[PDB]
């Protein structure tokens, strides 16, 4: 199918997202995120990864 | 004609002015001074103007209707959805090149066959948008195939149901009925709200139609969406969907006048000076 | 959830003066997961009643269109200031002072003079030129607007949806709008 | 908890879009993150404070 | 939704339609 299936704009495929706060403990540590899913995305969160 | 995809073409293709091909008689009586609405503006041109008009006229150019016979039929693609909007420049030069390689005798009266056919078959649509009836009756007839055409009790009530049913498929035009899975619907509007669901509900009257906290929402949403098209006597009295569809006419003739009523409440206290916020709430407790 | 939805609630844009996009009363809802039959059958009584309500009021309040959020409210829809014509007592004479001054008399401070019994009175329009189309107010936004109980959602047709419902949707594109 | 930065000085929060049927008020006082534990943890490593 | 399929031949390559949902558990 041609249309309504793909996007013709300017759409990235794979995001990259910097840690916004990390913090450490001796055994552990925490990495919090942005997960910014921009207009007219959807995001299956198997794609996700670490 | 602002929808005829042959005078939208001569709004694309043919000249804004009055050349003597296409507008002979028009030209030849102002060349002749024989015009009512200034009559001699033909004697006050130049030579360079004057006397082109004059051999454009006792021997006339001929010219090519192939680039217009294809945009009337391009302009009428593009107006029965049969094209995007964007392909009417692709198409267009996809279909000039077809009828440049295989142009003929026989190509070229076929095109002046299919501009006139493509004038019909947008007027044919247009029409049938307006009239809105032939998508829901074939798709209402066959919903009804699936219900049995006989309830055990109360089929007084339930074959002037039915009729009533093709009367609200009838006598409004946006209105539709399809099928998603096993179930059908009917939207009362193009791209609006209020869809009831057809397989359901006749799965809900069944049983209740000679009966005289049990209903579905979308039965009595049926039930709402039926009651302008069903008179006193379609229906019983003492029927408990009777007792309800003569219920729901009275609800949508109170409604009607509580919407005259709320004109009429609300334009006398802006001026008698009130709380635009408490004018507002105040009525509607009143009305509802 | 199809029987009985959740209304789709406007938001509005007070800048464009029309409703931004109408998403479902989440921020509203009642929590019967730790309920039984005798009160999660008295909850969807009142979710249905309140339903019941909301097309009630939407029955009555909102004005009869076609299509859910126009991008231009015509001037015949939209509430529009008509105030009363504006009275104005015009102070001087203006005939009467180029003679009183023509004759040598210097004329100082301010019926209203004592030298001339004439008084102007003039009515001048105070609504606009034109009436205002394009965009309801606050007070209309709550008149119309209603929210929208959505019964069988989604049922039809792609294309016979609430597209009007999306924030990004334009009507006259039929598009999704971008970043762009 | 909204997380304000070291030496930061505005703060803008936004509520994405809420039906704000009876609503209340606001009330609003600063914390610290270090006195602060957790939101809804069983647990908080990172809290070195008592 | 027939725009959104491909098209082996001119018919849409639908899927079935009461594919949709999972059911699978851990012996179940």
């Amino acid at each position: 199918p041609t249309h309504d299936v793909t996007t013709d704009r300017s759409q990235r495929l794979t995001l990259r997202f910097i840690p916004v706060d990390r913090e450490d403990t001796a055994y552990s540590y925490k990495a919090r995120f942005t997960l910014a899913v921009g207009d007219n995305r959807v995001l299956d969160m198997a794609s996700t990864y670490f | 004609d602002a929808t005829d995809p042959a005078v939208r073409a001569a709004l694309q293709s043919q000249p804004s002015g009055l050349n003597s091909t296409d507008d002979w008689r028009q030209v030849m009586d102002r060349i002749m001074s024989l015009t009512a609405r200034n009559p001699d503006a033909f004697r006050q041109q130049p030579q360079a103007n004057r006397l082109s008009a004059i051999l454009e006229a006792v021997v006339p150019a001929r010219a090519n209707p192939t680039h217009e016979k294809v945009l009337a039929i391009v302009n009428a693609l593009a107006e029965n959805r049969a094209i995007r909007p964007d392909e009417a420049g692709l198409v267009y030069d996809a279909l000039l090149q077809r009828v440049a390689r295989y142009n003929s005798g026989n190509v070229q009266t076929n095109l002046d066959r299919l501009v006139g056919d493509v004038r019909e078959a947008v007027a044919q649509r247009e029409r049938a948008q307006q009239q809105g009836n032939l998508g829901s009756m074939v798709a209402l007839n066959a919903f009804l195939s699936t219900q049995p055409a006989n309830v055990p009790r109360g089929q007084e009530d339930y074959t002037n149901f039915v009729s009533a049913l093709r009367l609200m498929v009838t006598e409004t035009p946006q209105s539709e009925v399809y099928q998603s899975g096993p179930d059908y619907f009917f939207q009362t509007s193009r791209q609006g709200l209020q869809t009831v669901n057809l397989s359901q509900a006749f799965k809900n009257l069944q049983g209740l139609w000679g009966v005289r906290s049990l209903l579905t929402p979308n039965s009595r949403l049926l039930l709402l969406l039926i009651a302008p098209f069903t008179d006193s006597g379609s229906v019983s009295r003492d029927t408990y969907l009777g007792h309800l569809l003569t219920l729901y006419r009275e609800a949508i003739g109170q409604a009607h006048v509580d919407e005259h009523t709320f004109q009429e409440i609300t334009s006398v206290s802006r001026a008698l000076g009130q709380e635009d916020t408490g004018s507002l709430e105040a009525t509607l407790n009143y009305l509802l | 959830s199809k029987e009985i939805p959740t209304p789709y609630m406007w938001s509005y844009q007070p800048q464009m003066g029309l409703a931004a996009g109408a998403a479902q009363d989440y921020s509203t809802r009642i929590n019967y997961m730790s309920a039984g039959p005798h009160m999660i059958s008295r909850v969807n009584g009142i979710r249905a009643h309140r339903n019941r309500i909301l097309l009630e009021q939407a029955a009555i309040t909102t004005t009869p269109r076609n299509n859910l959020n126009p991008r231009s409210w015509p001037a015949a829809l939209v509430y529009q200031e008509s105030p009363a014509p504006t009275t104005v007592v015009l102070p001087r004479d203006a005939q009467a002072e180029v003679q009183m001054t023509n004759s040598g008399a210097q004329l100082a401070g301010g019926g209203r003079p004592s030298f001339t019994p004439r008084q102007a009175i003039l009515t001048l329009q105070t609504s606009s030129s034109e009436p205002r189309s394009g965009g309801i107010g606050t007070l209309q936004f709550i008149e119309e607007f209603v929210p929208s109980v959505y019964f069988n959602p989604f049922s039809g047709p792609p294309g016979h949806y609430p597209d009007q419902f999306i924030p990004n949707f334009d009507a006259v594109k039929d598009s999704a709008d971008g970043y762009d | 908890l909204y997380p304000i930065p070291a030496n930061a000085t505005n703060v803008p929060i936004s509520i994405p879009s809420r039906n704000w049927a009876a609503f209340r008020g606001w009330a609003f006082t600063r914390l610290k993150t270090k006195e602060t534990p957790s939101l809804g943890s069983g647990y908080d490593p990172y809290y070195t404070y008592s | 939704f027939a725009s959104l399929a491909p098209r082996h031949g001119s018919r849409p390559f639908m899927g079935n339609w009461q594919d949709i949902g999972t059911s699978n558990m851990s012996g179940g």
